[PDB]
């Protein structure tokens, strides 16, 4: 139990872990099926208690690189995988990133990782940071004051 | 108006046969379909995240609200964010977020800009449309009182400014009674936010049809491949596995193609939402029945999980 | 006019300095070419797949297998290639609808920003729009949206109205600003202080209705010349 092993209980061969359950099954049931035709729980044919079958840890591997022209250091991100199970470790909401330091200095988003956290080049090592939305500017509001400009600049903005 | 969707990413090996050793040696002769499908889904994922930044991150500087929240009789406590609750959203957006709510190789990717940062973009735009009027959308923020700001809203729609300065306490009482009845009519209605829900329910209906589609036998003996390899010879059952593999790959690409149309639908709605954020909130629009029914005066945007709500 | 003209030529002269330094500034039209060039090479390299048949080349299976068996693998390769060609145009039809929707956005922009003046705030560039200048492109269009941005701001004491002779006074164009111990009128987007007269103000009712009204004199321009 509690290991990724091949299960075969009167057929139904596959790969998955075995954990103790909590529901009260009916005695005529042999193997339980979850939604959309996936086997959730098969009871032991010998000792007659019930156990859930959870699939193995899987997910996408995202490699965050800054470009070969700058450096060769990378950072691997396992999407939706808690890396308590399989050099700095940072866990985000999308997954836990391996190979990047987390700083408190919030800057502009260069490489979109997810969940409000982006990565960029320090310049030496790959950093991880919360995205800086912008500088705070509390306007001094007053019911007896107005701001009117004295000069002006003409700007020409391009578009593609 | 809907802005973004659920960014989905599909795996190849677990969807077709679900952790089998036969698929890793047999799917490589099919070409590079697994490269092509993930280019389309990640092509959606950077696209839909671009649309929410094109709508909510239109401002560059984060404007903060003054502590003296008196604007000449007007009341904006229901649209400015609450400092007491830790989510920093208003009363309407807490009603907006609680009204609408929401493996086999199918994973869900969360968006980059989280909901508190969309609410912080909503709080910055609400502080800009109150303290400055049109100046924060066209350049630097100029401080202006709200009673004289509404005189700029009134002079643009053709009425001269003496009407507001004689009836300011009636206009301030009429707007506060109207904005108090907005959340009363929004919660009492059952299908007021049905547009954001059908976006969620259609994407929910697409993936559950996709995982039910593997349960079909595809004209073969069974839908599970462990029974096919055990009952027949591997040259005899190779025509049965290729019957299933092209059936499931067509099932996945049909899911990709209709998602590309729906992503092109909502991105076209998000560019429609991007101008309706710009002309109604960041400026004033002289159109007819664009920023609400009637002569446009002002607008107030509110946050949403997968959309945007304008109080025109 | 000497200040506006040199601000305009310095703004249009730094565009070639900005676009040559930022090589990824013109990335948006090149992904249109790069997505089509990657799609045709995907369509070309898909012929190397066997599609579950004996071989990827079709001439040898006509030469090796007998026609009672060879058309079975040919029909596998034909339905694999016809599905490859049908999906390629279908991904092209979604992409052509995106470019056509971008083309009508480009068509309405030159109709509104080049041929005339649009008063929308972030349609023809960021800021107060004055005019624009389109430029040619191999597969798109490049607009040079000339805008108007204010600068060198200054705070002033304001008032909604002015009571004089038992009567209120409301300005026609602009608002009332002040230094302190004086009051003048100016427009909104520029600072131009003028002496308050009856030429730019109008009287409507008494002055004790307006909240926060200040008391000051209004110089009638026909009064000192007649006396
Ligand atoms: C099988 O034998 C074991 C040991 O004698 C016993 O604990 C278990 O209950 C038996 N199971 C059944 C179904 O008889
Ligand atoms: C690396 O950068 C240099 C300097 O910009 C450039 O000349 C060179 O072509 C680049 N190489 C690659 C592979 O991008
Ligand atoms: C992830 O692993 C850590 C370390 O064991 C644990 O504390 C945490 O609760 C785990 N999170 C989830 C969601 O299982
Ligand atoms: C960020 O702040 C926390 C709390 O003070 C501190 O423990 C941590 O070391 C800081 N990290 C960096 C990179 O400064
Ligand atoms: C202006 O605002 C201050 C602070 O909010 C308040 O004390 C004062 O009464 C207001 N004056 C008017 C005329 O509204
Ligand atoms: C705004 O509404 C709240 C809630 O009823 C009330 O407590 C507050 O006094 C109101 N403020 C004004 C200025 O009317
Ligand atoms: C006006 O601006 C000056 C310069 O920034 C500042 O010192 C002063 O406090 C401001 N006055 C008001 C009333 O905002
Ligand atoms: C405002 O400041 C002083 C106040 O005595 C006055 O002399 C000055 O002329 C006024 N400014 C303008 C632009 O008129």
């Amino acid at each position: 139990k509690n290991k990724c092993v091949n299960f075969n209980f009167n057929g139904l061969k596959g790969t998955g872990v075995l954990t103790e359950s909590n529901k009260k099954f009916l005695p005529f049931q042999q193997f339980g099926r979850d939604i959309a035709d996936t086997t959730d729980a098969v009871r032991d044919p010998q000792t007659l208690e019930i156990l859930d079958i959870t699939p193995c840890s899987f997910g996408g591997v995202s490699v965050i690189t800054p470009g070969t022209n700058t450096s060769n250091q990378v950072a691997v991100l396992y999407q939706g995988v808690n890396c308590t199970e399989v050099s700095n470790v940072f866990q985000t909401r999308a997954g836990c990133l391996i190979g990047a330091e987390y700083v408190n200095n919030s800057y502009e988003c260069d490489i979109p990782i997810g969940a409000g956290i982006c990565a960029s080049y320090q310049t030496q090592s790959i950093i991880a940071y919360t995205m800086s939305l912008g500088a705070e500017n509390s306007v001094a509001y007053s019911n007896n004051s107005i701001a009117i400009p004295t000069n002006f600049t003409i700007s020409v903005t391009t578009e593609i | 108006l809907p802005v973004s969707m659920t960014k989905t990413s599909v795996d190849c090996t677990m969807y077709i046969c679900g952790d089998s050793t036969e698929c890793s040696n047999l799917l490589l002769q099919y070409g590079s379909f697994c490269t092509q499908l993930k280019r389309a889904l990640t092509g959606i994922a950077v696209e839909q995240d671009k649309n929410t930044q094109e709508v909510f991150a239109q401002v560059k500087q984060i404007y903060k609200t003054p502590p003296i929240k008196y604007f000449g009789g007007f009341n904006f406590s229901q649209i400015l964010p609450d400092p007491s609750k830790p989510s920093k959203r208003s009363f309407i957006e807490d009603l907006l977020f609680n009204k609408v709510t929401l493996f086999k190789g199918l994973t869900v990717l969360p968006p980059l800009l989280t909901d508190e940062m969309i609410a912080q973009y909503t709080s910055a735009l609400l502080a800009g449309t109150i303290t400055s009027g049109w100046t924060f959308g066209a350049g630097a923020a100029l401080q202006i009182p709200f009673a004289m700001q509404m005189a700029y809203r009134f002079n643009g729609i053709g009425v001269t400014q003496n009407v507001l300065y004689e009836n300011q306490k009636l206009i301030a009482n009429q707007f506060n009674s109207a904005i108090g009845k907005i959340q009363d009519s929004l919660s009492s209605t059952a299908s007021a936010l049905g547009k954001l829900q059908d976006v969620v329910n259609h994407n929910a209906q697409a993936l559950n049809t996709l995982v039910k589609q593997l349960s079909s036998k595809f004209g073969a003996i069974s839908s599970v491949l462990n029974d096919i390899f055990s009952r027949l010879d591997p040259p005899e059952a190779e025509v049965q596995i290729d019957r299933l593999i092209t059936g499931r790959l067509q099932s996945l690409q049909t899911y990709v193609t209709q998602q590309l149309i729906r992503a092109a639908e909502i991105r076209a709605s998000a560019n429609l939402a991007a101008t309706k954020m710009s002309e109604c909130v960041l400026g004033q629009s002289k159109r007819v029945d664009f920023c609400g029914k009637g002569y446009h005066l002002m607008s107030f945007p509110q946050s949403a999980p997968h959309g945007v709500v304008f109080l025109h | 006019q000497k200040l506006i003209a040199n601000q305009f030529n310095s703004a249009i002269g730094k565009i070639q300095d900005s676009l040559s330094s930022t090589a990824s500034a013109l990335g948006k039209l090149q992904d249109v070419v790069n997505h089509n060039a990657q799609a045709l090479n995907t369509l070309v390299k898909q012929l190397s797949s066997k599609f579950g048949a004996i071989s990827s080349v079709l001439n040898d299976i006509f030469s090796r297998l007998d026609p009672p068996e060879a058309e079975v693998q040919i029909d596998r390769l034909i339905t694999g290639r016809l599905q490859s060609l049908q999906t390629y145009v279908t991904q092209q039809l979604i992409r052509a609808a995106e470019i056509r929707a971008s083309a009508n956005l480009a068509a309405t922009k030159m109709s509104e920003c080049v041929l005339g003046q649009s008063k929308r705030v972030d349609f023809c560039g960021k800021g107060y729009h004055l005019m624009s200048f389109p430029q040619s492109a191999p597969h798109g269009v490049v607009f040079l949206h000339v805008t108007y941005v204010p600068a060198q701001e200054k705070n002033f004491t304001t008032a909604p109205a002015i009571c004089h002779d038992g009567k209120a006074h409301f300005p026609r164009e602009g608002v009332f600003v002040s230094n302190g111990t004086h009051w003048f009128v100016t427009q909104r987007n520029f600072y131009e202080p003028q002496i308050i007269t009856t030429d730019n103000t109008f009287v409507s009712g008494n002055c004790d209705v307006v909240i926060g009204i200040v008391n000051n004199t209004v110089y009638d321009p026909l009064q000192p010349e007649l006396d």
